[PDB]
């Protein structure tokens, strides 16, 4: 919740039982971490993506990195995300008031 | 003897009325039009149901601080009473929108919040001012509860501005409005602070004195404090939950005693976070670019010695407040500084000064049919 | 304004200190007269009701509230065509 | 002012034990010498700051002085002399003196324990006006006169002897370096004016002056006894008219006492009401450093203050008086010119300001930061031409008119409304 | 300045089509067409209202005095 | 005041409070403090400070009877100057011709150091800051000068200070100084002092000052942005004098207005005719609001 994933890793009982035995938990927890990625990295580095992911493998981080479509980029980067893409501020950009407010003004 | 006794008192009048409800309503259209036709008079319906909703809470709250396991009140409310009154049909007028109002705050004092979805959906009819300002209470809280500021907000500062078009008259705010007031203002004031910087839109629902007197608390608090936090925490938790009325202190009971000890650690550990991320979101955006040195002098602000600045740093961005874009080759942070905006209010004030003034119009020319 | 704090300053202000005094005085002398009583309570100029300045003083509030109400509707309209020309 | 007109007839005929003489000739720092000066007399001779003033400049002379009492300690200023080599042959009062004393104090003592044992209203009355006259003659014997006055204090004529006595004591126990004994009678002196006394011109003044001299010096909790002096007797920045006044220095201490321990909104009535009052307008043209950072601060320099009061750093720091808090005034001196600077700026360089007080741009920097991480600067930092940016330029002031005229008239008329 | 956007909007449109247009004089000779049918009409009336107005006129001087 | 140094009068005056004592001290004393209180705002006046010799001459000259306190009184001057009989002993007491002060003297002190005070107050009020008019204050001399169709050029003591009014609305600076200095040499009142230039020089830098004051207060009816060399050779002034009052006068009439020491630069964007309406308006309406709320104090 505070997102402490690599601190969650470093931390976690391997050999209880019942960790096992919640279908699904190991892709679960990593599309979260991914999901916290891809809303707020437009790019991230590739030692970044697999010590936020849990030691991921060049093989295994392929099965994350492809599982979402993001990019090889370059000196040695991975593409989440573009710059344009993450900011669209919805304030400011507005002033449609005046078919409202002349409207409710009319009389 | 006495306060107790007339508990009793309440809830055998309201296990009676309930037995004669769940009874009659279901046929009776001659007793129902004798009803319609007969009176000129209306209001005391709603004033009733109202008045039986404070009167159970506060009936309710008593007996679950004194018995504080195991015992009736929660399944003989929840089973027969709430859940017959919520699953019988709607008297036509809006009595079914206040059946469903105590049904409401009797799950928001129950903590077991999931089924808006399902209330919001099956009230359909005409919101009339003041079944407007308590959907719009529970929404508040309902958003609040859900962790949704942004939203809350709005939803508070309706009904602490509490111009909603309402016209009562006739008592039915009620023996509370004061403290109804402030409660809405508390949790606006818990709101305004994990959401300033971006609101410019606190005027509106809180007069000045009163930001400048939570403005003092919120700047303190995000720089060092401790006691505005546990002002904000003692003057917060006794009106989230509402419980309406205490008992009265003595040293032989226990009993309210685990009841409150409950109450703190539920809200405790979730505003300890909360109040975390204020302060992380209190440092100012600066600028949009950072180079190394711009970021090594923010790793200085955000922690030092020595070990580990950033790898915290990125436990402290990736709480929410930092979308950014990383080169490792040009050695530069690239991120927006999000904006906000004003002269926002003037257009709804416009509106409604309109309506203050024909109020006032209506107002003098009804005294005035009577001097015709 | 000036005619409301005037009428307000005789109807209220001078009353007021007179039941000051005259409840300080106590207010009545059993064998003869009472005399300062007697003295007490005597209209000033506007006791009540300075209706002759008052009523045409509203009659030209009301036409200056018409002067802004046409003043409004020409903005209006205005404010509109001259969104509604630029934007294509 | 009342007091003000009792001083007028008097004309600084202060009655002070010393009389007029202190240590002649001196170099270093004039208007600190001068101070030093009055405020021995003042003090009734200090004794301690003798030492402190020879360790900022080399003078033979507190020997002058330190040579003519013996009631510090006989063997301290008997060593002090024949260190120097004074070759005085005027010693001999001392051992007949002290032997006389020693026979007192002993012959006091056994009833000292019997008044204690026994009592007796009488007899306790009687063993402490005896007393009285010992303590009085010689407190060197420090301890002897803290326990005589922990307890009654008061002997016939109470006031001008009661009084006396806590000045002594309070006198004593400073230069003795006892300071919960001096923090008792920094309390009990300011107790003790209330009431007062018959209240004769210069003993107003005296009781002033004296307020002055424990509250100056920094030990424990000074501020709170800054926050005491100016409320009483209403905010003076000397406390004496009649053109003599020079305190001089009491401002200086007073004005970062506020600035450390309090907000500075605040040091606008500073300005007014202790600044430009005509006791400190006589004070400023008898001190150029303390006309320095007012003369700056109320003409609002960006260029010439800045190294004036970088200047006047230089000659604060070799300030050896008592002081405490030395580097916080300075300190923030620094940022409260730099806040009174930025109150309506719109820009400033962060090397403009590195160059100028001699430090590193990168400090200078994050310093800036400081300032806005604390709330005491509105900002946006230009990353990439290093110029910090303010824009303070509130546009639209109607709002916040509308909402007090139309929530009071409005909710008014609702009220209105029910009868 | 005030009013002149909407001013110079309409005089320059009906200045354009007033000078020479031939739906606009089209539309003239059916108006025309029209008043003459009114015209042809009320001539018709003025006969009559004068003698309406004449007994209103003789008897209006009386009554209202 | 006279032979030593004006704080020192300063100091006397507020340690000795003699006002309970002139009460019942009898019309000699009375007529003393009189004497000292015309020299105290003349000292001030040579000393340059406006508001202290203003405020030192406030009795004096709210009060119409200035010519009977030196024996100059006539049995017929309002309608109250009686009797003769009584006036005799008045006439051999007050006053001899060498002890006397010139009370049209005294007007010129007054009103100058006024008007220097007032004519910027107007100014900055009545371009949109109107927050704290005074009733019957250097508006009210001004008004019987000012409201004159036929007044040109003056021959009189008063109407000077309508010229010196007039050249000062218009705010020529070396206009204003003209006026004031040439009429004064030409009238015989620069002579009376050795202290005349630097009295003349203490109005010239205060002329100076509010001229620059009046021109900024003025032109930020249009003024985007200032450059403030040219505010420094226009008003013949140094940086640190230019720099003094452009920081006082943003910092205590609390303007939004972005100053730039370093490059000596002011940016503001404060316009409009359209907003100063808006603010006569709310002043205009804010003044219904105080009446609404007035009426019902005195209701209740």
């Amino acid at each position: 919740e505070t997102c402490h994933f690599q601190a969650f890793w470093q931390a976690l009982d391997e050999n209880m039982d019942l960790l096992e035995g919640i279908t699904g938990f190991e892709d679960s927890v990593r599309k979260f971490i991914c999901h916290v990625v891809g809303i707020t990295y437009q790019h991230i580095d590739r030692w970044l993506l697999a010590e936020m992911l849990g030691d991921l493998t060049d093989s295994q981080l392929k099965m994350w990195m492809s599982k979402y479509g993001w990019s090889a980029d370059e000196s040695g980067q991975i593409f989440i995300c573009s710059q344009e893409e993450s900011i669209k501020p919805k304030n400011i950009v507005e002033k449609i008031d005046f078919d409202s407010v002349s409207s409710i003004m009319a009389s | 003897q006495w306060l107790w006794d007339i508990i009793d008192e309440f809830i055998y009048q309201f296990q009676s009325f309930s037995q004669y409800r769940c009874k009659t309503a279901k046929k009776s259209e001659e007793e129902i039009d004798f009803l319609r036709s007969n009176p000129k008079i209306w209001n005391v319906h709603s004033v009733l149901n109202v008045l039986h909703s404070l009167v159970d809470k506060s009936n309710i709250n008593r007996q679950l601080e004194v018995y504080t396991s195991g015992g009736d009140p929660e399944s003989v409310a929840g089973e027969y009473g709430r859940h017959s009154l919520y699953k019988m049909l709607g008297y036509f007028s809006l009595v079914g929108l206040l059946r469903l109002h105590s049904l409401l705050g009797d799950y928001y004092q129950a903590i077991k919040v999931l089924e808006n979805i399902e209330l919001n959906k099956k009230s359909m009819y005409s919101r009339v001012p003041e079944c407007q300002v308590t959907t719009y209470y529970y929404v508040g809280f309902a958003y609040l509860m859900m962790r949704r500021y942004q939203d809350a907000i709005r939803v508070f500062a309706n009904i602490l501005l509490y111009i909603q078009r309402t016209k009562s008259m006739f008592q039915r705010t009620t023996y509370k409005y004061e403290m109804i007031n402030k409660q809405n203002e508390q949790m606006h004031a818990l709101l305004a602070i994990a959401l300033t910087m971006y609101p410019m839109r606190i005027d509106e629902s809180i007069h000045l004195q009163l930001r400048e007197k939570y403005g003092d608390k919120m700047l303190r608090m995000q720089k060092g404090d401790p006691q505005v936090y546990e002002e904000l925490f003692s003057y917060s938790c006794p009106k989230f939950l509402s419980p309406v009325v205490p008992n009265y202190d003595s040293v032989h009971p226990n009993y309210h005693k685990e009841p409150f000890l409950q109450q703190l650690k539920v809200f405790s550990d979730e505003v300890q976070q909360q109040a975390q991320l204020s302060t992380i979101r209190s440092f100012l955006k600066l600028y949009t670019t950072m180079p190394v040195a711009k970021l090594a002098g923010f790793l200085d602000l955000t922690e030092q010695e020595f070990r580990i600045q950033l790898l915290v740093f990125k436990h402290k961005m990736k709480n929410l407040v930092w979308t950014s874009g990383i080169s490792a080759l040009d050695g530069e942070f690239q991120s927006a500084s999000e904006v906000d905006f004003y002269i926002d209010k003037d257009m709804i004030h416009i509106a409604d000064t309109k309506v203050a003034r024909r109020y006032g119009d209506f107002f003098i020319r009804q005294i005035h049919k009577f001097e015709e | 304004r000036n005619t409301s704090k005037q009428q307000q300053q005789k109807h209220q202000y001078q009353q007021r200190r007179q039941q000051e005094n005259m409840q300080r005085q106590s207010r009545g002398e059993p064998p003869l007269p009472e005399e300062d009583l007697s003295k007490l309570f005597k209209p000033p100029q506007p006791p009540a009701r300075m209706d002759s300045l008052l009523i045409a003083g509203q009659i030209n509030t009301y036409c200056q509230n018409i002067k802004e109400f046409t003043a409004q509707n020409l903005g209006k309209l205005f404010m509109a065509q001259a969104l509604q020309e630029y934007n294509n | 002012y009342d007091l003000t007109t009792r001083i007028a007839h008097f004309l600084d005929r202060h009655l002070v034990f010393p009389l007029l003489e202190f240590l002649s000739v001196k170099e270093i720092y004039n208007e600190k010498e001068l101070l030093q000066g009055k405020l021995d007399l003042l003090s009734d001779t200090n004794m301690v700051d003798f030492a402190m003033d020879v360790y900022k400049n080399l003078y033979s002379d507190d020997i002058p002085h330190a040579l003519r009492e013996k009631r510090t300690t006989v063997v301290a200023q008997l060593k002090q002399l024949q260190a120097e080599t004074e070759p005085i042959v005027k010693m001999f009062e001392d051992p007949e003196t002290t032997r006389q004393m020693q026979s007192t104090r002993d012959g006091r003592m056994l009833f000292d324990y019997l008044a204690d044992k026994h009592g007796f209203r009488q007899e306790y009355l009687d063993t402490l006006y005896r007393y009285a006259k010992f303590q009085y003659e010689c407190g060197n014997y420090s301890g002897a006169a803290e326990y005589l006055y922990f307890f009654r204090v008061l002997v016939p004529a109470t006031d001008r002897n009661a009084l006396s006595s806590l000045w002594g004591k309070l006198a004593s126990e400073i230069l003795m370096q006892n300071w919960d004994a001096a923090m008792e009678d920094l309390t009990r002196l300011k107790e003790t004016i209330d009431n007062n006394s018959v209240s004769s011109p210069l003993q107003s003044l005296q009781q002033r002056t004296w307020l002055i001299h424990w509250s100056l010096f920094v030990f424990f909790n000074h501020p709170k006894g800054r926050d005491n002096i100016i409320d009483l007797f209403l905010y003076q920045p000397q406390y004496l008219n009649a053109i003599q006044t020079m305190c001089p220095h009491i401002l200086r201490y007073l004005t970062t006492a506020v600035i450390t321990n309090k907000d500075v909104r605040k040091r606008r009535q500073v300005l007014k009401d202790l600044v430009k009052v005509i006791q400190q307008e006589s004070y400023t043209y008898k001190d150029p450093i303390t006309e320095f950072v007012e003369c700056l601060y109320v003409n609002f320099d960006f260029d010439g203050a800045q190294k004036k009061l970088r200047e006047c750093e230089s000659v604060l720091v070799n300030d050896f008086f008592l002081v405490a808090c030395l580097e916080d005034f300075i300190e923030n001196a620094r940022l409260f010119i730099f806040e009174t600077f930025c109150r309506i700026h719109q820009c400033i360089s962060i090397n403009m300001l590195a160059d100028k007080l001699n430090m590193t741009p990168e400090e200078a920097e994050r310093w800036i930061v400081n300032l806005i991480r604390n709330a005491r600067l509105d900002a946006k930092i230009d990353s990439k031409l290093g110029h910090v940016v303010m824009g303070n330029n509130a546009v639209s002031p109607y709002q916040q008119v509308i909402e007090k005229t139309k929530s009071l008239s409005f909710r008014s008329q609702m009220l209105a409304m029910n009868i | 300045r005030n009013q002149l956007t909407a001013m110079s909007s309409v005089l320059a449109k009906a200045l354009e089509v007033i000078k020479p247009a031939h739906i606009l004089q089209e539309k003239e000779e059916q108006h025309q067409l029209a008043v003459t049918a009114y015209l042809k009409n009320s001539r018709k009336e003025h006969q009559r209202i004068l003698a309406r107005r004449q007994t209103i006129e003789e008897r209006k001087e009386r009554l209202e005095s | 005041y006279l032979h030593s140094r004006w704080y020192q009068a300063r100091d006397l005056m507020l340690m000795s409070h003699l006002q309970d004592n002139i009460q019942h001290a009898d019309p000699p004393v009375q007529i003393l403090y009189n004497r000292t209180m015309v020299q105290l705002g003349i000292c001030a006046f040579r000393q340059g400070l406006t508001k202290d010799a203003h405020n030192a001459l406030l009795d004096i000259q709210s009060s119409g009877r200035a010519k009977e306190l030196l024996g100059q009184g006539l049995l017929l001057r309002s309608l109250q100057e009686r009797n003769q009989e009584q006036e005799k002993v008045e006439r051999r007491r007050q006053v001899p011709f060498h002890l006397h002060i010139n009370l049209e003297l005294l007007e010129c002190v007054y009103l100058v150091s006024a008007m220097l005070l007032e004519i910027p107050y107007m100014a900055a009020h009545e371009s949109d800051a109107r927050r704290r008019m005074i009733s019957k204050q250097f508006h009210h001399q001004l008004r019987v000068g000012e409201r004159q169709p036929l007044l040109g050029p003056p021959e009189s003591m008063r109407e000077h200070v309508v010229a010196a009014s007039k050249a000062m609305k218009m705010g020529d600076w070396k206009t204003c100084h003209s006026f004031i200095i040439n009429e004064k040499m030409n009238g015989k009142v620069w002579d009376l002092f050795p202290e005349a230039d630097k009295v003349r020089t203490m109005l010239v830098r205060k002329i100076q000052e509010e001229s620059l004051r009046t021109y900024l207060f003025t032109y930020s009816s249009v003024y985007d942005s200032i450059s403030m060399e040219t505010l420094s050779d226009m008003f013949e002034l140094d940086l640190p004098t230019v720099h003094s009052i452009i920081s006082k006068m943003i910092i205590n009439e609390e303007l939004m207005a972005s100053l730039d020491q370093p490059t000596q630069t002011v940016v503001m964007h404060r316009t409009e005719p359209t907003a100063q309406q808006n603010l006569a308006l709310q002043l205009a309406e804010k003044l219904g609001s105080l009446v609404e709320n007035n009426e019902r104090v005195f209701d209740h």
